[PDB]
RNA sequence: AUAAUAGUAAAGAUGAAAUAAAUAAUUAUAAGACUAAUAUAUGUGAAAAUAUUAAUUAAAUAUUAACUGACAUUGAGGGAUUAAAACUAGAGUAGCGAAACGGAUUCGAUACCCGUGUAGUUCUAGUAGUAAACUAUGAAUACAAUUAUUUAUAUAUAUAUAUAUAAAUAAUAAAUGAAAAUGAAAGUAUUCCACCUGAAGAGUACGUUAGCAAUAAUGAAACUCAAAACAAUAGACGG
């Protein structure tokens, strides 16, 4: 078989250096292990400052901090502030009394 | 006395640094000081730090984060491998070149304003360089500067009524040309982001100048000839080249005319084979990374 | 209620647009250079919203004693 | 000064007192009323042992006299059925 | 009192959907001004499906025009424009949320000030001095 | 009118609950896994027996606070294990 | 006090209840 | 102007308890004339059309197949009644159209159900099983529940 | 008196602009008491309080 | 719960059972109560309490500036508030559910489990002032060695971190302690209040006060005994 499953190989940037490592099965696990959602603070406007409180009548805004069926995330997985997860639920609890979400 | 001493110390010549020792993004430069120590201290685990070094450390190069901690560990990692990616460009003997053909950072050119005629770009790009600032760190960059241009309204309400009143009088569209070169010229004497910390140039990977012909027994050296790996079967996505493996970094392949006929053979195991490569140019972008241009060269 | 009836035609107009929040539009700037301008500037502003140095300067007779300032020089 | 003091609580004395008389069941609130009109007693009888001549003036304006200062005062249920805080 | 009104209006024509809409902004718009209250901004949110199927009146809405109104009235006012809202066959969902003015005057809608336009000279300054 | 025949396909998928499957025609019990691994992902099961009986408030409360505690328990614990093995590996 | 020591007073406690309850019932019979 | 009652779609519905297991086979009628009628409205045709009428075909419990008292409620006994169903679907001509199958509880039933589709027993009908959901009713504080049992 | 403040300076600046007199600025010399119309009255009608306060802190 | 619809013959319950055109499914209508995720009761509140949304009114934070000039602390008596249950009126009554009447279990079963389910649980206006009303730890002030983690304010810049000062929480030094342990107090000190003086009798009796009432507060003595209690230790035992 001339085929790989893509989860057993890594495609090595371009522009990037490398290591004699970077071709082991180590390195695959080792990129699975450490493969978090950080780069969401730079796409996570709840992460930028703003306040989620002016958020209540955008819901396409909201509904990304909700699971599949409304339920809102725990702060655990959404990592925000303390502040924020509570400027945030208030906000979606709003959002649903209003219609809109 | 002790602190003076202290300053000038091998340990405090490391400048600090707390990135993570296990990154798993993008790599373009080294990101930590390689530490090396000598066989003699090795094998008595003296690496110059505040504590040993376990003996299981067979390695003499490392990089490291802290001198100790909380876990009564040094938070280490025995490695020193970018120093043999720098070492195999120089063996490529490829100079680095300015895609834009700017000046050479290395030397003191005597340069005028030729760029300085955009000073509405870069004045405002002090407040408007502001992609990943605190939302309320950044606000203060709006009443604190507010103070201090306002504290310069009396000089520029003289100022422009003794050069160009005209303006004043007739329209504001070259009014606002006298604004930006005025803060300008009363801010060069100022000092905003004085210290520049982009890198310069190459960073220190090629200190090489573009021109020296390479003299071999066999004549002089027209095109350089590395060994290589092909990563994919399938040209990136999107990109007409292929990237392939070329000592320590990934370079863009562009083939004659056709791919050769191992590609289609191999599959995704061509990596597992060696091919040669010629380096067309390497180029070097602002965040840091080389742009190695390769062309694979095939028996024929 | 004139106000009211204009306001409403122009904002339910077919050709108005209306926020339907169904993608991320693109595109500060603009309102921290007219900051700018009026810091600077003051009196001498040419910005249409100006701030008080305006109002100052024509309540303490220095747009008036600088107007013929810069006309007595012209002469 | 105690007198300003006085004045300044008195304000809020009426604007809360307002408040309670349409929220006669807001317990919070009249704990609040009460701990105030207690600590205009504490300012103005201070004020009566260092300036005897402007304490008399600052109650006679604010329409008190010396027997609601110096007296215990707890504002409980007697006072409010004595002098007909709620109506009816 | 600042105050922001977002309304659900019901959609019965589908040839004039901004019809009704229209008639209640004039409603609700001539209340706030006929009792010294001031209108700041209508900003319309255009058509968009209700999350669910909504009843009211003994009818059911799967539809609504969205509507926001910015407006300066008394408590005693907005509390009548509410009450006139929660009664009229047309509203199917409205609220009313305050806008506190204690630090600024000049308060952009929500929708403006989630996008980083915090006051309306903000967004009029940007409709003149660079359009 | 044909205006409300022709509009009627997203209508009827706007208004999902977010527990609904496009069931994959080749593998059947693949479809039937991911449904299982919403309801899991938004504690239904859990919900609906926590349903089935009353529990007084103050009982409500203790094994909220207990819930919580093994939580936190076990993120610590995983943190030093993971301080273990990268010791281990350095050779500490 | 211990569990085992409040229980004592639970016991004092039940038969007062007990008396009362008692004497509850015949004074609605007398009366 | 005529009614033209016609099949859309069949919902396989499976109620599925701690004592038994409910098994529902219904048919999504729409009368195909109900746009050409007088004095109807935008709305009124769009909301016919987001909830169809349903009309039930196969009503099917455990104990239809003989299981008794609590036999009802286990495994086997939703296994079999699973199976009778899948069997009365290709008996009475109702797998021509698209099927939506809706699971409602979390009993030993459930995978009864979800085994006796996916494997021989149900290889006529899952072929056109179009649409998998969940149905279990949930009540944000609602009625309050019976007392804990000592047991 | 519906006449108002923007008014009347709207009248003493294009009376002063336009050479008329009529009888409203007798009038509006007598709700203000200018009796004289010039630039450098109408800077004097709505001079504000804020104005001398700025120069008091200044000394 | 009621009605309609097609569709049927069982359904429901339990450890297993049995007591009382259905169940299930899709619609429509009505009613009462409750408040899923977020969520940590984090935080807030004097405590009791407090987490679906909005509004009105009231109160609540930090720093700076100016001002008052000891105006403070504590607090007998007193006052106010005070879970659940309970009571007095008038409404409400879906679900839950003392009692009662039945079904089971058992040698028996005035129980645990099941059914029917009254008071009650709900709202309005009141009475009453009790809980393991608990941190089983009164309030205030001065002070003492560290670390970690959050939060807040401030400062800086080569702009995102760094440096400061407080608060909270966690683990500790010292100290204290019968020990378990406490840890900024259960430490070092000062001030004020409440309370205790062997067990049992007893928070009982009698009287008194208060309450529509249930009761609440106050609160003994005799007789009898040489007991009685706490922390910790090693065992034994544990369905
Ligand atoms: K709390
Ligand atoms: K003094
Ligand atoms: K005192
Ligand atoms: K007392
Ligand atoms: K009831
Ligand atoms: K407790
Ligand atoms: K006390
Ligand atoms: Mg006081
Ligand atoms: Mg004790
Ligand atoms: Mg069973
Ligand atoms: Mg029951
Ligand atoms: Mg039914
Ligand atoms: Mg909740
Ligand atoms: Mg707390
Ligand atoms: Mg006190
Ligand atoms: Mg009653
Ligand atoms: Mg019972
Ligand atoms: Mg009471
Ligand atoms: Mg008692
Ligand atoms: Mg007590
Ligand atoms: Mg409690
Ligand atoms: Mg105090
Ligand atoms: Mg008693
Ligand atoms: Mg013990």
């Amino acid at each position: 078989t001339k085929k790989i499953d893509q989860s057993l190989s890594k495609k090595l940037p371009k522009g990037t250096i490398y290591d004699p490592f970077d071709f082991s099965m180590g390195r695959i696990h080792l990129d699975r292990k450490y493969q978090a959602n950080k780069n969401s603070n730079r796409n996570d406007i709840m992460k930028s400052g703003a306040n989620p409180l002016e958020f209540y009548a955008r819901p396409r805004i909201l509904s990304r901090y909700v699971t599949s069926t409304g339920r809102i995330q725990h702060r655990d997985i959404t990592g925000l502030s303390a502040k924020n997860q509570r400027r945030l639920s208030k906000a979606i609890r709003r959002c649903q009394a209003i219609g809109l979400m | 006395t002790l602190a003076e001493l202290l300053g000038r110390s091998r340990i405090a010549q490391v400048a600090n640094n707390h990135k993570p020792l296990t990154y798993t993004g993008k790599k373009f430069h080294p990101t930590h000081q390689i530490i090396e120590t000598k066989p003699s201290t090795l094998y008595r685990q003296e690496w110059g730090l505040k504590s040993a070094i376990p003996s299981k450390i067979k390695s003499r190069y490392l990089v490291y984060n802290d001198l100790d901690t909380l876990e009564r560990i040094t938070t280490f990692e025995p490695r020193g491998g970018t120093q043999w990616n720098r070492l195999r460009f120089q063996e490529m003997g490829v100079p680095i070149v300015s895609n834009i053909g700017r000046q050479n950072p290395f030397f003191k050119y005597i340069s005028r304003p030729e760029d300085e005629s955009h000073a509405k770009l870069s004045l405002f790009k002090e407040m408007k360089g502001d992609t990943d600032i605190s939302p309320a760190a950044m606000k203060k960059r709006l009443k604190k500067i507010t103070a201090l241009i306002r504290s310069f309204q009396d000089e520029f309400k003289e100022w422009l009524v003794e050069n160009h009143p005209d303006e004043l009088k007739l329209n504001s569209n070259k009014l606002e040309d006298y604004v930006v070169k005025f803060l300008n010229k009363k801010l060069e004497t100022k000092t905003n982001k004085k210290f520049n910390t982009e890198i310069i140039g190459t960073g220190g990977l090629s200190y090489s100048l573009p021109g020296k012909l390479k003299n071999s027994p066999n004549g002089v050296i027209q095109r350089t000839v590395v060994p290589g790996r092909i990563l994919n079967v399938v040209k990136e996505n999107n990109d007409n080249k292929w990237l392939a493996a070329i000592g320590g970094f990934v370079a863009d392949v562009v083939f004659f005319q056709s791919p050769p006929s191992s590609f289609n053979s191999m599959g995704d195991f061509i990596r597992m084979k060696t091919f040669l490569f010629e380096i067309l140019e390497a180029s070097m972008e602002k965040n840091g990374s080389v742009s190695m241009h390769a062309r694979l060269l095939e028996p024929q | 209620e004139s106000q009211l009836l204009k306001k409403i035609d122009k904002v339910f107009n077919d050709e108005t647009e209306e926020f339907t929040d169904a993608y991320d539009v693109t595109s500060g700037n603009t309102t921290l250079q007219t900051q700018i301008n009026n810091a600077i500037m003051g009196s001498l502003s040419n910005e249409k919203f100006f701030d008080i140095s305006l109002v100052d300067s024509y309540l303490n007779k220095d747009l008036k004693n600088i107007s013929n300032k810069i006309d007595s020089k012209l002469n | 000064s105690s007198e300003v003091q006085a004045a300044c609580m008195t304000v809020r004395i009426q604007n809360m007192a307002n408040h309670i008389k349409e929220h006669r069941k807001d317990f919070a609130n009249t704990r609040n009323l009460r701990i105030l009109v207690q600590q205009r007693q504490a300012i103005l009888r201070y004020l009566k042992r260092d300036n005897p001549e402007k304490y008399y003036w600052t109650i006679q304006k604010l329409g008190l006299n010396d027997a609601a200062i110096t007296d215990e005062f707890n504002m409980d249920r007697r006072y409010m059925q004595d002098y007909e805080f709620f109506g009816d | 009192m600042l105050y922001e009104l977002i309304g659900l209006v019901r959609i019965t024509n589908s040839n004039a959907p901004k019809l009704e809409a229209k008639e209640l902004s004039s409603t609700i718009g001539k209340l706030i001004i006929q009792n010294r209250g001031v209108v700041r901004d209508i900003v319309p949110m255009g058509i968009r499906y209700l999350p669910k199927i909504m009843k009211k009146d003994q009818e059911k809405h799967f539809r609504a025009y969205h509507f926001l109104m910015l407006f300066d009235s008394s408590a005693a006012v907005q509390s009548e424009i509410l009450r006139t809202l929660k009664k009229d066959p047309r509203v199917i969902r409205s609220s009313i949320v305050k806008v506190d003015l204690d630090k600024q005057l000049d308060r952009a809608s929500s929708l403006h000030r989630s996008l980083g336009k915090k006051s309306i000279l903000e967004l009029v300054n940007e409709d003149y001095q660079s359009i | 009118a044909e205006i409300a025949r022709s509009s009627v396909e997203n209508a009827q998928m706007r208004f999902n609950s977010g527990k609904s499957i496009i069931v994959n025609k080749n593998n059947p019990a693949e479809s039937f896994k991911r449904l299982n691994r919403i309801m899991f992902e938004n504690n239904i099961p859990g919900d609906k027996r926590s349903q089935r009986f009353y529990m007084k408030p103050g009982k409500v409360a203790e094994l909220k606070r207990s819930q919580r505690h093994r939580k936190e328990f076990m993120m610590g614990f995983k943190r030093l294990i993971e301080i273990v093995k990268d010791a281990k590996r350095k050779g500490y | 006090d211990s569990v085992m020591r409040k229980r004592k007073k639970k016991m004092k406690k039940h038969k007062l209840r007990k008396r009362r309850k008692r004497e509850k019932a015949e004074r609605r019979k007398l009366s | 102007y005529k009614p033209k009652e016609e099949v859309v779609k069949y919902i396989l519905h499976g109620k599925f308890t701690k004592n038994n297991t409910h098994l529902t086979f219904s048919s999504v009628v729409e009368d195909k004339n109900f746009h050409k009628n007088k004095g109807l409205t935008y709305n009124d045709t769009m909301l016919y059309y987001l909830n169809l009428p349903q009309k039930v075909k196969i009503s099917l419990s455990t104990g239809c197949l003989g299981f008794r008292k609590a036999a009802r409620g286990e495994y086997e006994a939703a296994f079999q009644t699973s199976g009778r169903m899948f069997e009365l679907i290709k008996e009475k001509n109702m797998l021509n159209k698209d099927i939506e199958v809706v699971m409602d509880d979390f009993g030993k039933g459930r995978a009864a159900f979800i085994s006796a589709l996916v494997g021989k027993e149900g290889a006529s009908v899952v072929k056109k099983v179009v649409k998998i959901s969940d149905a279990t009713k949930l009540k944000f504080g609602g009625v309050r529940s019976p007392k804990m049992r000592r047991l | 008196e519906k006449t108002t403040l923007l008014r009347d300076i709207r009248t003493i600046q294009d009376a002063l602009s336009s050479g008329s007199t009529p009888k409203e600025l007798l009038e509006i010399k007598q709700r203000y008491g200018i009796q004289d119309f010039s630039q450098e009255t109408v800077r004097q009608l709505l001079q504000l309080d804020i104005s001398g306060l700025e120069v008091n802190l200044e000394k």
